[PDB]
């Protein structure tokens, strides 16, 4: 698996709001090991049965949790993300939508010389099926198995989740990048992670319109990744210059087009299946 | 979210950048009165959408007369300007810019863009301007020249000096040209822009740099902390069913197709439009709702959705999200029922109680399919229309 | 430079920052009127001087009447305080500040420097405010938190929230605090800041954070772009000879002893004041010239090192420089003759022409060593005051 | 040696201007190889028989020149250091004094994450003696030798340098790190450089007062140099809280007084000659 198993202990930024207390709520309720969560201002109370503090840092001394996840509105993100970095957290899953390009500009780069890994932000979501869920995912349609899939989208992957269960196949991690247009992990980051990964037999790529990170993910797997890759492009229909959803969901320039990235990676050896009915079906083939 | 050419030079004006002197008008007495202050003519008018190639679709002139502003701002004010930018339909003129017009040494190209390949604001600019720059690219890419803004020092004049030298700018235009762009990387940041494009940065005969149009791209995931840009918006120059949805926190874009998709997630919305058109299907719209899928959001959706009238079906597909999978159904029952919805209606559910919905789907009577998988809900949907 | 408490609290002011209500006063009619204009008593005065521990030098008084305020004033006006933090000789009064008295539940400590070992401005809280810090960090270290400014992100706002807390802050003083942490970090930043210290940062009665006192030092490498600051620099605070010198382009410190000290460079100056104090010397100064030792400005080094009576001998040491050392030779010979200097001066020369000056120094006749080495150049200048 | 010899490439910021053309001219007549020099507005022209250029990216471009020399005035200083980080330049010498001490602490941030090393600013100097001079400094009273020396002061430099040479002892590189609080390089830096470079047999450490630098350095010493040590402390008799000529000059808060650190280099094993007349004569020990 990658990214996260069994043993990773968890704890929430944004803990006792809304959603950070439903998804911790469902997190906890897959076995995943929230060890607590930080709210300023609600330190010293609990929540959920674990232990709630006001600073990450006073949480990572408590608890030893390595990861941290993120529900911390937009205008208030950087300063989340900045503070686990902090803190000493080596893992950020970032779910909050809407945080300004300009601070994810600065978080990346950050993150980056900080040796600290960051999926997100915008609805990723990581799950290791068996060991550990960390997200807002439904975990009863994953299968603990041997497909690892890197999703810039949450409901694509799902599909994929499904078909890769069905065929009794298996997912070794799935790892939802996020919609945004700087990322805190990209294709290549995670695609490194999957090559790597003993227990991750096939890769599947979920990408869609906007940027040229699958172009150069192309290329690497092109070059690094060995084992087989199934990649499916969302957005052929889409206008240009027009944002579908995701905040980066769009084709600026005329470039960062689905038959692009298809084209891109059908060049660096890519079952690239045209419908995502047959993502399953393709994985069939070279696994 | 776009801005005006006016809006945008006004924000150049605070920054000390360089501008035609100019009033946006909304009356055609304004306008003329415009040309009065602006001083001796000639004037250019400008019709103000937020589409550009305005000029090759004449809406934007050169007068040289008090009564040809004012014929120009009658004939354009409270129409619709179709550029090749716009869909056909164009976009409402409701201000015209009035501004000197310039006596133009030579054009250049001077814009920046968030780079998400180096995850940095860059810097492009070019000596070829008055040009669609995407084909300066294409074509001639060696007379684009470009700089990122380092995250940790903020932009730095020699960056600007960087490119003024690579332009063949020399002397006081080198100092002119640092000077901007310093001032476009500090609007860039502190209003947290998401695109400038000074298209042409104009040489003057009288040899100074001066903005002769500017284009401005607000990130509106920081509306929140740019009040200013954010009472700038202005509606009349979106579709209004996107702000509509918005509004309703759905996603929403018109397409040409006749088959509408109401979907939870983008990724999903997008590759359901994929697969419908890849059974022949043609998609009328993108519409993602994601999670809170209630009676009234579901109900919202399908007004949406419903208000194109080249809509001949209506594809629902969710997969997940908070709501279960049947009180997903009754949802869809009412928007039927209630909203009169008139054509086929194909449903895809997935999750908890996926068939005591798609159950309660057949069971109501009401014309609304229950697809049975995902390239079945597809041919289905592109069945429905079939000759209509 | 150094700022005034009032002009910190001004600054303090402009960012929105909290500080009692006060005026700055330079008369005792606009000291007693300030009373009247703050409300009712009692009132706290305050010296305005550089240095710190007014209050126990009793610079710094809270009156009940505006008989009393005037008193102080005219007491002050004009006179010298002298603190623990000043020479013996003191500083001028020439502003008082009356502000109103506060209500004071607790007496906290923030305070921000550049720290040279981590090369990130830090900035540091204690709940042991109104006390020499330096000292809280000897005795008690753990009652002292810090926090560095990330230098590619600014100061962040959990920055704040991470002292509030371990300052055991709660309600709405964890969020006051987090304000005022992030004001002082952006004054910090803006304003090219070197210190600031707000001893004591206080919780009053009533329940708010509120500055009593500021000190705050600028960089005074970053005043060409701080022409605020620039303005506010008040020369009368500071050894007047400092500022002659450096107009002259010289760096000097008036010191106890007896031996002025004229070298070029500092860590010359300072390892050649160590040399004659190694050999039974007492510098009087330390004095720095560099390079340019032209004729006036080593004369001008003269009349400085010499304005202080109790030098007895003027130890020259020079090394290099863009001055050839005989052309400084004549330099010396002039400054003595011309200046009438009384006393005897050593001089250690080195570069070219060491002797061709070494030789012209001897041959004027004037009372003008010429050392043979440095630890020589030290026991000669000893020698030349041994009883006097 | 350390930094530079008879191979490094030199291109001089600010070369046009009065100290540029100045130490330029010395570099030049001390066989130093100024490949160049940049200043805005004048590329094109010669100056010093040199090419002049715009651009410090031109200047590389057309000379190869890996080490740049700053003359730029202070306000300019921050410009021109990040031009020269840009353009690929890995050796900067800054010579300029009175840059903003926040402007140092943002460059000595860059440098370091970009793989970039300065010495200075303010007055430092650099010269391998023979092979290489890069400075305002006097190379007639320098000896290709053996002692190692790094100072915060140019002319107490000096004084060690003619005491080397004079016991014929030589310099392999003398190191002066510039007199501001918060420099490009520091001792730890120079020393670990020193430690390594098979022709330096001894060091030469001056310090002075102000941070805590040298005690620093002092445990660095203690641990990783194997070499001999012969450390002189300046300002045993300078006052606090008063700035000593260099802007990092400065007893603040009672700390980095110059007898601390004298004390620090003795518990460390560091020949600490009271007098700056006995450097030469300490050398002659341990050496
Ligand atoms: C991030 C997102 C999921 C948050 O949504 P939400 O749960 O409805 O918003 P809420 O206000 O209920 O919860 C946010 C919580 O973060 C807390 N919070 C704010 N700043 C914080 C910080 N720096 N660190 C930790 N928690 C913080 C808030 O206090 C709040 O908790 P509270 O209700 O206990 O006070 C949503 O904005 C989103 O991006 N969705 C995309 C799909
Ligand atoms: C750096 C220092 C040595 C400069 O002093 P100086 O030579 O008297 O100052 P000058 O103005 O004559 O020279 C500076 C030169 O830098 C040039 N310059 C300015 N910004 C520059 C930049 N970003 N890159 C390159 N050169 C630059 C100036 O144009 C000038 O050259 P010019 O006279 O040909 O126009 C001095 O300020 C100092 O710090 N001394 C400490 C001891």
């Amino acid at each position: 698996s990658i990214l996260i198993d069994k043993n990773t202990k968890v704890i929430c930024q944004g803990f006792t709001g809304s959603q950070g207390t439903f998804h911790s709520e469902q997190a906890i309720a897959y076995g995943t090991k929230m060890v607590g969560g930080v709210t300023p201002g609600k330190g010293g109370t609990t929540h959920l049965g674990l232990p709630v503090f006001n600073t990450v840092r006073e949480a990572v001394a408590a608890t030893g949790a390595t990861a941290s996840v993120i529900y911390v509105p937009a205008p208030f993100c950087k300063d989340s993300i900045l503070e686990a970095i902090d803190a000493g957290i080596k893992l950020i899953i970032t779910i909050t939508e809407g945080i300004p390009t300009l601070d994810m500009l600065t978080v990346k780069v950050k993150l980056d010389e900080a040796g600290v890994r960051m999926i997100g932000p915008n609805c990723p979501g990581v799950i290791t099926p068996g060991e550990c869920k960390i997200g807002i995912q439904p975990g009863h349609i994953h299968k603990p198995g041997k497909v690892g899939i890197v999703s810039r989208s949450g409901t694509l992957t799902y599909e994929a989740v499904k078909q890769t269960t069905d065929y009794g196949f298996g997912q070794s991690t799935c790892v939802g990048i996020g919609g945004d247009p700087i990322p805190g992990s990209n294709f290549i980051d995670i695609l490194e992670m999957f090559e790597k990964d003993p227990q991750t037999e096939a890769i599947v790529m979920i990408g869609e319109i906007g940027g040229s990170a699958e172009e150069e993910a192309a290329a690497y797997i092109k070059e690094h990744v060995t084992k087989p890759v199934v990649g499916y492009i969302a957005g052929v229909t889409a206008p240009k210059g027009k944002r579908m959803g995701h905040a980066g969901a769009i084709i600026a320039g005329g470039k960062g087009t689905a038959d692009e990235k298809f084209a891109a990676l059908e060049a660096a050896g890519v079952k690239t299946v045209r419908s995502l009915a047959d993502i399953g079906e393709a994985l069939k083939t070279v696994l | 979210m776009n801005l005006h050419e006016y809006q945008a030079k006004q924000l150049f004006a605070r920054y000390g950048l360089p501008a035609p002197v100019g009033y946006a008008c909304t009356t055609p007495r304004e306008a003329e009165e415009a040309a009065s202050k602006i001083g001796a003519g000639p004037w250019v008018v400008k019709c103000q959408v937020h589409a550009g190639g305005r000029g090759k679709a004449g809406g934007v002139k050169v007068v040289n007369s008090k009564e040809d502003i004012r014929a120009f701002a009658e004939n354009w004010l409270g129409k619709r300007l179709v550029t090749y930018q716009t869909d056909a339909n164009g976009q409402p003129v409701n201000q015209i810019l009035v501004e000197a017009a310039t006596d133009i040494a030579k054009e250049l190209y001077l814009g920046a863009v968030v780079d998400r390949s180096s995850r940095r604001v860059v810097f492009m600019a070019s000596t070829e301007g008055g040009v669609e720059i995407e084909k300066v690219a294409e074509e001639t890419p060696h007379l684009i020249h470009k700089v990122a803004l380092d995250p940790l020092t903020g932009p730095m004049p020699y960056q600007g000096r960087e490119l003024a030298f690579k332009l063949g700018l020399e002397g006081k235009l080198v100092q002119q040209f640092t000077k901007i762009f310093m001032g476009l990387a500090t609007i860039f940041l502190e209003r947290d822009l998401a695109l400038i494009a000074i298209n042409p940065l104009v040489i003057t005969k009288q040899g100074d740099l001066i903005c002769l149009d500017g284009k401005l791209g607000a990130d509106g995931n920081a509306l929140f902390r740019q009040p200013d840009l954010r009472e700038m918006r202005d509606q009349s120059q979106e579709d209004p069913r996107e702000a509509q949805a918005a509004q309703w926190e759905l996603n929403y874009v018109a397409l040409d197709g006749n088959i509408g998709c109401m979907v939870n997630g983008a990724g999903l919305a997008m590759g359901t439009m994929d697969i419908v058109k890849l059974h022949g299907g043609e998609p009328a719209n993108f519409l993602d709702v994601g999670g809170g899928a209630t009676k009234e959001r579901v109900t919202e959706a399908f007004k949406i959705i419903l208000s194109d009238d080249k809509v001949k079906a209506v594809l629902v597909n969710i997969f997940g999200g908070i709501v279960r999978c049947d009180l997903i159904a009754d949802g869809i029952i009412g928007a039927v029922a209630e909203v009169g919805v008139n054509v086929p209606v194909v449903v895809r559910l997935e999750g908890n109680n996926a068939e005591l919905g798609a159950k309660k789907l057949a069971d109501s009577g009401l014309n609304i399919i229950a697809a049975k998988g995902l390239t079945d809900a597809a041919q289905q949907v592109v069945a429905a229309v079939e000759g209509k």
